[PDB]
């Protein structure tokens, strides 16, 4: 989509009360571990919610395709990523997670 | 119960890292100063005995 | 019950600081550590690289 | 200088960083070096969590 429409994700285990929330907008976000009560996201034009004891933190920097790949392997979490169907190109790393907590379930903010 | 007095006393320092069959007969202390692990006359240097 | 500090109060009824550090066991991925060396580089001989 | 009570004293999580061990040895502001296990060598030659 030509939009900024989506901008972040949640990931979580049991019931969503897991960690890794994101939002990847330009300059992106830790991924914190705290645990649940996010409340509003319908359009913020706002920031941040409510929290917990988050134990993490990161900051870092035709049509267009936004395409990532995502895994959880040996306790280290792993991102993917590339912006431009037919055709053939490899992914190249981003960062590398050393939080190790169980991924089973994921939503997305939009 | 009362024999054995200032008689039976093994080592617990380091530095000594004998091979096998060796007599270490000796009262090495650091009571001349140094500064790495302290040991200067009092802290980090005692009587192994 | 508090405290009773004075400066004339005896050397064992001085205050003092204590900081207690506590490491868990290697159970989950490392964290924490210290500075490895900084040795220089050479060229054209034949040296042990780490 | 400002430390809690000893009823309710004040607990720090420190991970996520380098840590200096050689400034607090090489320092004789304190007197206590009560440590289990570890030398001062040992515990700059590994990691915790
Ligand atoms: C860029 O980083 C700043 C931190 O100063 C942050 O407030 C801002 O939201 C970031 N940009 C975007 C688009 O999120
Ligand atoms: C954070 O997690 C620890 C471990 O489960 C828990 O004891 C503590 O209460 C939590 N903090 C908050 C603010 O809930
Ligand atoms: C993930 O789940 C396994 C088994 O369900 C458990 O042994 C492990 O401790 C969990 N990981 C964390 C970080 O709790």
């Amino acid at each position: 989509e030509k939009s900024n429409i989506i901008r972040g994700w949640i990931f979580g285990t049991t019931l969503d009360s897991k960690t890794q929330s994101l939002l990847i907008v330009n300059n992106a976000t830790n991924v914190v571990i705290k645990v649940c009560e996010f409340q509003f996201c319908n359009d913020p034009f706002r920031v941040y919610s409510s929290a917990n004891n988050c134990t993490f933190e990161y900051v870092s920097q035709f049509k267009n395709l936004r395409e990532f790949v995502f895994k959880n392997i040996d306790g280290y979490f792993k991102i993917y990523s590339k912006h431009t169907p037919q055709g053939f190109s490899a992914l190249e790393p981003l960062v590398d997670l050393p939080i190790g907590i169980n991924i089973t379930r994921f939503q997305t903010l939009l | 119960k009362v024999g054995g007095n200032y008689n039976y006393l093994y080592r617990l320092f380091r530095k000594s890292n004998l091979k096998p069959f060796e007599r270490d007969i000796s009262t090495e202390i650091y009571q001349a100063g140094s500064t790495p692990c302290n040991g200067v006359e009092g802290f980090n240097c005692y009587f192994p005995l | 019950q508090s405290y009773g500090f004075q400066p004339t109060y005896g050397v064992g009824y001085q205050p003092y600081r204590v900081v207690v550090l506590s490491f868990e066991l290697l159970h989950a991925p490392a964290t924490v550590c210290g500075p490895k060396k900084s040795t220089n580089l050479v060229k054209n001989k034949c040296v042990n690289f780490n | 200088t400002r430390f809690a009570s000893v009823y309710a004293w004040n607990r720090k999580r420190i991970s996520n960083c380098v840590a200096d061990y050689s400034v607090l040895y090489n320092s004789a502001s304190f007197s206590t070096f009560k440590c289990y296990g570890v030398s001062p060598t040992k515990l700059n030659d590994l990691c915790f969590t």
